[PDB]
């Protein structure tokens, strides 16, 4: 089976926006927030989702079930496959800072509930063992850039 | 001869300056070339190659029967294809096709012809002097050959087009397919059908004032077939033939236009009369198609009368939409969907729009919301019309303007052609908005990905908030429709309502209001899939095990339905059995509990 | 040459002599036999499209910094 | 076109090919050129048929020669 989730992965993974959009899927369902259109798009940091040619991929095909044009997940057991062998840690440590400074800095105007929800979220440690899972070093790099991405969080005690 | 209401008509349709012209053989009859002489004909040229060919088997030795046999031959095609085919000294073949295809000077009359304004020019010569006509006439002039894509071309003016090639900057391998002149490059797959320049050719002789046809011989059978069938092109084209031609010598050409045998040199004369109106008509015309939509001009009273009707039975007027639109806190008079601020925001960044959606979910009135407010921000929108009028024209009228402009289609799969032609050929400031059911456009997928629609940006309006759930229950809450259940709080309220269809206005209004509208489409819609009496049991099972609980299995279906009806593929692609079930990889399972 | 114009087109023409005229997105091996080669350096006005002021037409400042030059063409050996 | 995909051999008797289909059909390819034949009149020169040389093998012997071949090859066929 691995050889074929791999097979069949790397048929959407490999384009830039493609991944980052796939990566954004699977981390608004690890997190629990919704999947919509608007909010995907600030996540995946692009608007290839509103592409009609995005749904029509052999990868996001193959593995959300697609309905009317939205996109949900399969099960779990293989969004969870997927974020531990398909997706490298050092690719998901990057994108996740990269997808955190984002959010920051277009929230800091438009002030959406879901935005901060979701900054609060993202920082809490069940999600990032969740995503990098007994990896000591990446962990420990995120969590002292977190800091220097946003400088109000010395002041958190959470 | 000719009579003179033929002249005034040809007159009048050539001073619009939207015709267009197709030059054939008999229009570069007096020009001269480089080697001092008027460009030669198929017999002689065919003459001439059968004798460089002879002489070249003659030096090689062959017998004098074959000689005398090959040079008596005057059938160009047979002839070149032989040459080609057999002699392996192509390059002078070239040669002599540059030699006797290169025009010197041209003469006055062929000034004055090419000193109008066309709207495209069309054309099967080889030579070079449509385009040394217009550059001398003080007009620019880009040539073209099949091989030319048509969309990197849309802005420029003056396209000659030649069809059956060009010797000006012509390759040595382009004797095999891209000049028509052996038997094997007619044969070739690559023709005029088959290039993208066919469409072109259509839309152009479909949306011209009138067409002139100079000196062709209608040797080509798909121009033939292009003209043959219709009539309404037919009471525009012209035919202009030599002077001295009785009726049955031009009656294969009478059957596609008009003939007048008079030859190009009358024909300049008219074109010296009719030049200097040429480039000056300019028209608005009217838009026939398209609607424009004007906003309200004065405030009208808005009764609880008219809440109900809008709420309940599915009737308004765009007066009420005017109103709800200009001031935000008026809550309880329509439900503000969120989409509409973001659509704007992508409309105004030159991106088009399409919205998908299910049965009855506010799109319509969405379309009519952005139609409204478009106009106050400063754009023009047009509202399509299904009329028998033409829509190419429509579109070209509105090219000519120059102001911003929104197109308004709703459900789309009806007017898939008229939809298509306008994502074929879209200008610049021409936005597009559709909308249509999810079926409508999972019918039409095909048509459309082959076609450029990276400029779309697609939205699903299906879903609400809770904000609006609180929206739309504080407009119930006015309107006071609850009964006994108003004591009730929020969560008591839609305690009778499954998960999804508690966020979907049609199953909420349904539920609520009992819309009768959304009865009558409802039934509409099932009409057409409960007609035969094999899909009603199926349809009728799938309900009872819904109702029962257990769950659905083919063969349990089959079971319970008295048939096998659930094993074919043709099931799932109904009209109901798509639009009041979902389907996932061909299983059917209902929406939920309060439309079954 | 390096002008945009046809004013060696047409000299070509009206003195009987023949003319093929190109550009620097065009193939030196398939017009190998070919004589009256007026290659335009800089560019042509004749055919040019609208994408043509970018880099095939050499006018602008980002035309003459574009990584497609005369030195890498396929025309530099022949010259 | 399936027919002519799957038989052994094609065989035209006194057909000129006038229509264009049949010549779109039979021009392109040459597997189909190597079972096909053409039965002509006699007393013809090689060139008087060029054109039906193109599709396949041409033989000038008329369906008066043919019929002395069908009558040796008739009772092999039913076989
Ligand atoms: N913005 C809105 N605010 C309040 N009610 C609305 C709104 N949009 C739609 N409705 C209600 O929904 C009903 C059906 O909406 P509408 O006719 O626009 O559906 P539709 O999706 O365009 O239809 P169809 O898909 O059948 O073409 C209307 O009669 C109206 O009562
Ligand atoms: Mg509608």
């Amino acid at each position: 089976i691995q050889s074929r989730i791999r097979e069949i992965s790397n048929l959407a993974l490999n384009d830039k926006e493609y991944k980052e959009t796939v990566f954004a899927i699977l981390l608004l369902d690890v997190i629990g927030l919704p999947l919509v259109r608007s909010l995907i798009s600030d996540v995946a940091v692009n608007e290839k989702i509103y592409s009609a040619e995005f749904t029509e991929n052999e990868g996001v095909k193959n593995l959300f079930i697609i309905s009317n044009g939205m996109v949900k997940t399969k099960s779990s057991t293989l969004s969870r496959f997927l974020i531990a062998n398909i997706f490298e840690h050092k690719y998901v440590v990057n994108q996740l800072l990269k997808v955190i400074e984002h959010l920051y800095v277009i929230n800091k105007d438009a002030k959406d509930h879901r935005l901060q929800t979701l900054i609060t979220s993202l920082l809490r440690f069940s999600i990032i063992e969740k995503l990098l899972p007994q990896r000591r070093v990446e962990i420990n790099y995120f969590y002292e850039k977190v800091k220097h991405i946003i400088p109000n969080l010395i002041n958190d005690p959470h | 001869s000719i009579s003179d209401e033929t002249y005034e008509r040809l007159k009048r349709l050539i001073s619009t300056g939207n015709a267009i012209v197709f030059v054939g053989a008999g229009f570069s009859k007096e020009s001269i070339n480089i080697i001092g002489s008027t460009p030669p004909l198929a017999k002689d040229l065919a003459l001439q190659i059968s004798n460089k060919s002879a002489n070249y088997l003659k030096e090689v030795g062959a017998d004098s029967h074959y000689i005398e046999e090959i040079k008596q031959c005057d059938d160009l095609m047979v002839a070149s294809d032989f040459f080609l085919n057999n002699i392996p000294q192509k390059d002078e073949l070239l040669q002599l096709l540059k030699d006797n295809y290169t025009i010197k000077d041209v003469t006055q009359e062929q000034i004055d012809i090419f000193s109008m304004k066309w709207r495209r020019i069309y054309t099967t010569n080889y030579d070079n002097a449509i385009e040394l006509s217009l550059i001398k006439s003080g007009k620019s002039v880009t040539p073209l050959t099949l091989e030319d894509a048509p969309n990197q071309y849309k802005s420029a003016e003056d396209i000659c087009l030649h069809i059956n090639g060009r010797i000006e900057r012509s390759k040595e391998s382009d004797l095999d397919s891209a000049i028509k002149l052996t038997t094997s490059s007619y044969l070739s797959p690559e023709q005029f059908l088959t290039s993208s320049w066919y469409r072109q050719f259509k839309a152009d002789i479909d949306n011209a004032s009138a067409i002139v046809f100079l000196g062709y011989s209608m040797y080509d059978i798909d121009i033939q077939k292009i003209f043959f069938n219709d009539s309404s092109i037919k009471s525009k084209t012209f035919f202009i033939t030599r002077e001295g031609t009785t009726k049955f010598q031009n009656y294969k050409l009478a059957m596609f236009g008009e003939v007048i045998n008079i030859g190009v040199n009358a024909f300049s004369h008219i074109a010296a009369k009719c030049i200097e109106e040429s480039h000056q008509d300019k028209e608005v015309g009217l838009i026939n198609s398209l609607e424009l939509y004007t906003p309200g001009e004065e405030h009208d009273e808005i009764r609880d009368n008219d809440i109900a009707n809008f709420m309940i039975f599915g009737k308004v007027s765009d007066r009420y939409i005017d109103e709800v639109t200009l001031n935000d806190n008026m809550h309880d008079k329509i439900i503000l969907r969120e989409e509409v601020s973001k659509i704007i925001e992508h409309i105004e960044t030159d991106n088009d729009i399409l919205i998908a959606s299910d049965l009855g979910n506010g799109k319509s009135i969405m379309t009519r919301m952005l139609m409204s407010k478009l106009s106050r921000k400063g754009y023009l929108c047009f509202y399509y019309l299904y009329n028998e009028f033409s829509f190419s024209k429509d579109i070209e009228r509105l090219s000519k303007l120059g102001q911003k402009i929104v197109i308004f289609i709703d459900d789309y799969s009806n007017c898939i052609d008229d939809t298509r032609y306008a994502i074929e050929n879209r200008k610049d400031n021409i936005q597009l908005v559709l909308t249509t059911r999810h079926f409508g456009y999972e019918n039409t997928k095909q048509h459309l990905l082959t076609m450029d629609m990276s400029s779309f940006k697609t939205h699903s309006v299906d879903y609400l908030s809770d904000s609006e759930v609180d929206n739309f229950v504080h407009i119930v809450d006015h309107l006071g429709a609850w009964g006994e259940k108003a004591g009730l709080s929020r969560h008591e309220k839609l305690s009778e309502l499954d998960e999804n269809a508690r966020n979907q206005l049609s199953f909420l209004l349904l539920s609520i209001l009992k819309s009768e509208a959304i009865q009558s489409r409802i039934r509409e819609i099932s009409n057409l899939a409960l007609n035969d009496k094999e899909y009603k049991e199926t349809v009728f099972a799938i309900l009872l095990l819904d109702v029962i609980g257990l769950p659905l299995v083919r063969s349990l279906i089959s079971d319970v339905a008295v048939n096998e009806k659930i094993y074919s593929a043709e099931f799932t692609e109904n009209e109901g059995v798509k639009n009041l079930f979902i389907i996932s990889n061909g299983m059917v399972k209902t929406k939920s509990s309060t439309l079954s």
